[PDB]
RNA sequence: UGCCUCCUAAAAUGUAACGGAGGCGCCCAAAGGUUCCCUCAACCUGGACGGCAAUCAGGUGGCGAGUGUAAAUGCACAAG
RNA sequence: CUUCACACAUGCUACAAUGGCCGGUACAAAGGGCUGCGAUGCCGCGAGGUUAAGCGAAUCCUUAAAAGCCGGUCUCAGUUCGGAUCGGGGUCUGCAACUCGACCCCGUGAAGUCGGAGUCGCUAGUAAUCGCAGAUCAGCAACGCUGCGGUGAAUACGUUCC
């Protein structure tokens, strides 16, 4: 059942816009998937009321 | 595990062909026993428990053989039926042992059944 | 028949809409918009262009020049001529259905044999 | 195009487009538009990937939107109740807070009629 | 040969015989399958998931699922036995491996207000279990080609024998927690 | 009022009463024939919508599930 | 006296394209002002803050009238319609704004897609729509009341019927 009911799942390089990119294998036709947030430019990945009476006056 | 399902998952495929194939003193029963690396097979009688031919790949003849396993299993498949015919056996039943009948299995059968067994 | 959903002020519009096969040309430069709360009768001989101007509506076909435009209210229904859904050794409850007890009839749950013994298939 | 987490809607200019983020009115969308020299009169189907870098960061330096501004709408709201101070009480009923008329009106912070 | 494989046996393999003082190397850990299913409930109603369940968990993992049927029927939630509700997809192989460096790296963070996965939710063995939001987060299926949105939930099957154990494996593979 | 299962029925078989409880006047073109393969219910732990209980994952579980249909005798070697 | 499972009454703002928003540009009348009216100048995104010219007023301030006009954009959507509710941060008057003030800025964006039986006003500078001023008053719950002008209709066969 491993012949022509799956899908097409070829080769596939993924840039972002950080400038972090690598290439694993994908459904995306012509291997071209484009991300703006990845592993490493996304947040935490990378990192009362009487302070505002005094902050008043 | 896996190791320990398998042996279980085998021999309960083993007992389900063995309620209605059992072999007696004139028509004995060719058991196989397919390792990764080897087969064993053996005449049984199951009437008192007495193999009466046996043939395997660790030995010496088959060892030497060139090519793949199902080759290995074509001449350990000679060898109890040149041995079969020796004790006065022409007809068998064969016992899958529980696995799938195919690949090494079914070479050697069919070459047993081209050197006189009858099954 | 069910009820439906709200529907707006723009039902389905065409602007100069032209239509064909080969050089036989079926529509040519047509205008027109449906209005809301009322029949619409078409009306035309045989093979004249009746079935093809539903198929640009439901978006089954393309136009070849001028376009087809709908609008964000509308949910659209279409029985069709040819009855194409329909398939012969099936049957007429599990067509309907498929294998499922309750159905949707748009944002409510009916039960299917109770859907289809409203349509007249009562009993076996 | 996805900006913050809110999924722009196609052919819509970005003056008004820029709303649908929950924390960016029509004032606070004329400054994204002037720190970042975008013009008001774009549709959102032509925003360019160069372009939405520099939006997608003076928002999370100057701006509070969805999520960690939504729970700070509800935290204050959840200051209130505990403390038992009167807007406190008053969250807890459902009726308005800001001394509002409660004889005839309300029905707002309240459902419809209920006709006894 | 995917990336995530070759750095799991460069350096997460030999780190785990310093955290743990294991003394044969067959004891080491490892991630065996990644099992992702829908679980449509809606689908005893409409019986519309071929179109909408089964065409996007082809397009997100790389095979096509199965189709899992009820096993007994309730009257509470409008359903039979032998129904068709839920869709399951098994990743062995390589396949997990470019799945879990898919999700991982591209994927995870861009589920909408994202701010980690809790290390509490292993089921006593070492077998960590999340849940996520719709048909979004995944590039291969589009957001203006679908029907009604859906959430999934995605199964870590390790060979640890406790928790932490499996903790310490997937920390190394790139699971954020808090 | 005929048929089918149990108890009465006294450890083979059979046994009455206007004695005690229940079924039948069908259904299935697969729910038949054969070859191969699998183990259930319930409980516990983790999980988007999801709740006591839908689908998933892992432990535990030797028959308490199941048998088109009443009951008895059978059936996990499966007749499921 | 301001409560709130509800009910009636008088209004206001809306449900949009004869419209919304943004930029430019014309045209009033009648009133009020020393415990006051604050021109100008600077500061503030704005409410306003400060400096202080002139004036018991056909002199000075109030004073920018708004609809209208011209151009640009939005393209029929619970919306660039609607502005309720709620969160934060402020100004002002006043001993004092919690119960219980008005105004401003930012964020939030509810019902409502022209309304059942029934029912109301209006015959000409009228109705419909748009602003401005006054009285009470420290401030204000002013959408009320008493006034003021701008733009400016449609019909009246007729006395059968209420
Ligand atoms: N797929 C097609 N290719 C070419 N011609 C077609 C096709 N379908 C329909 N036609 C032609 O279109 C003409 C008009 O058909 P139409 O009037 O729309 O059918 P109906 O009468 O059902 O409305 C017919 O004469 C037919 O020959
Ligand atoms: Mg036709
Ligand atoms: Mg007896
Ligand atoms: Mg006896
Ligand atoms: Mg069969
Ligand atoms: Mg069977
Ligand atoms: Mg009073
Ligand atoms: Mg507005
Ligand atoms: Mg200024
Ligand atoms: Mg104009
Ligand atoms: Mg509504
Ligand atoms: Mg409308
Ligand atoms: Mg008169
Ligand atoms: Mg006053
Ligand atoms: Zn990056």
């Amino acid at each position: 059942m491993k012949s022509d009911i799956h899908p097409a799942y070829e080769e596939t390089t993924v840039v972002c816009g950080c400038g972090n990119t690598f290439q694993t294998r994908s459904t995306k036709p012509g291997g071209r998937i484009v991300v703006e947030v990845c592993s490493q430019c996304h947040p935490f990945y990378t990192g009362g009321r009487v302070a505002r009476f005094e902050k008043r006056y | 595990s896996v190791s320990a399902t398998r042996r279980i998952s085998r021999l309960r495929r083993h007992t389900r062909l063995r309620k209605k194939l059992s072999g007696t003193a004139e028509r004995p029963r060719l058991v196989v026993h397919r390792s990764a690396r080897h087969i064993h097979v053996q005449l049984v009688n199951d009437l008192n428990g007495t193999t009466v031919a046996a043939a395997s790949s660790i030995e010496a003849d088959v060892r030497g053989v060139p090519g793949d396993k199902k080759a290995r299993s074509v001449r350990v498949g000679q060898l109890i039926a040149e041995r079969a015919k020796a004790a006065g056996i022409d007809t068998v039943v064969f016992d899958r042992g529980g696995y799938t009948y195919g690949g090494r299995i079914a070479a050697l059968a069919d070459a047993a059944r081209e050197n006189g067994l009858s099954f | 028949i069910p009820v439906g959903p709200r529907l707006g002020n723009v039902v389905v519009e065409v602007d100069h809409l032209d239509k064909g096969y080969d050089g036989r040309a079926l529509i040519k430069d047509l205008s027109f918009s449906l209005p809301r709360n009322g029949i619409v009768g078409v009306i035309g001989p045989n093979g004249v262009g009746k079935t093809t101007l539903f198929k640009t509506i439901v978006g089954l076909e393309t136009p070849d020049s001028g376009s087809v435009k709908v609008g964000e209210t509308v949910k659209l229904s279409y029985v069709d001529q040819a009855r194409a859904g329909i398939d012969p050794r099936k049957t007429v409850w599990e067509v309907v259905s498929d294998g499922l007890d309750y159905i949707q009839v748009g944002q409510t749950e009916v039960p299917s044999r109770a859907y289809v013994s409203a349509f007249g298939f009562k009993g076996p | 195009a996805r900006l913050v987490g809110v999924d722009l809607p196609r052919d819509k200019r970005m003056e008004v487009a820029l709303t649908y983020i929950f924390g960016i009115g029509r004032t606070r969308s004329n400054e994204i538009l002037a720190a970042t020299g975008i013009d008001r009169d774009l549709r959102t189907r032509d925003l360019t990937e160069e372009q939405l870098i520099h939006l997608r960061d003076y928002i999370e330096a100057n701006l509070k939107v969805e999520g960690d501004l939504r729970r700070e709408v509800q935290a204050d709201i959840r200051r209130k109740i505990e403390i038992g101070c009167y807007q406190g009480l008053r969250h807890r009923r459902g009726m308005p807070v800001r001394g509002q008329r409660t004889k005839t009106n309300a029905r707002t912070r309240k459902g419809p009629k209920r006709t006894i | 040969q995917p990336r995530l494989k070759e750095r799991y046996r460069s350096e997460i393999r030999d780190a785990l015989r310093k955290q743990f003082g294991y003394g044969n190397v067959m004891q080491i850990p490892t991630v065996t399958k990644v099992v992702v299913n829908m679980g449509v409930g809606e689908a005893a109603r409409d019986a519309k998931l071929i179109n909408g369940a089964v065409n996007d968990l082809a397009l997100i993992t790389g095979q096509k699922p199965e189709v899992r049927r009820a096993r007994k029927s309730i009257a509470q939630f409008k359903l039979r036995e032998g129904m068709p509700v839920g869709v399951r997809v098994t990743l062995r192989g390589d396949r997990m491996w470019e799945f879990l460096d898919r999700l991982t790296s591209i994927a995870l963070p861009r589920i909408r207000d994202f701010r980690g996965l809790s290390p509490k939710q292993f089921d006593g063995v070492g077998n960590y279990t999340f849940g996520l939001a719709e048909q979004a987060v995944f590039h291969e299926v589009d957001v203006d080609k679908i029907d009604r949105v859906r959430g999934m939930d995605i199964n870590v099957v390790t060979s640890a024998a406790t928790d932490d154990e499996g903790r310490a494996l997937l920390r190394a593979l790139g699971f954020p927690f808090k």
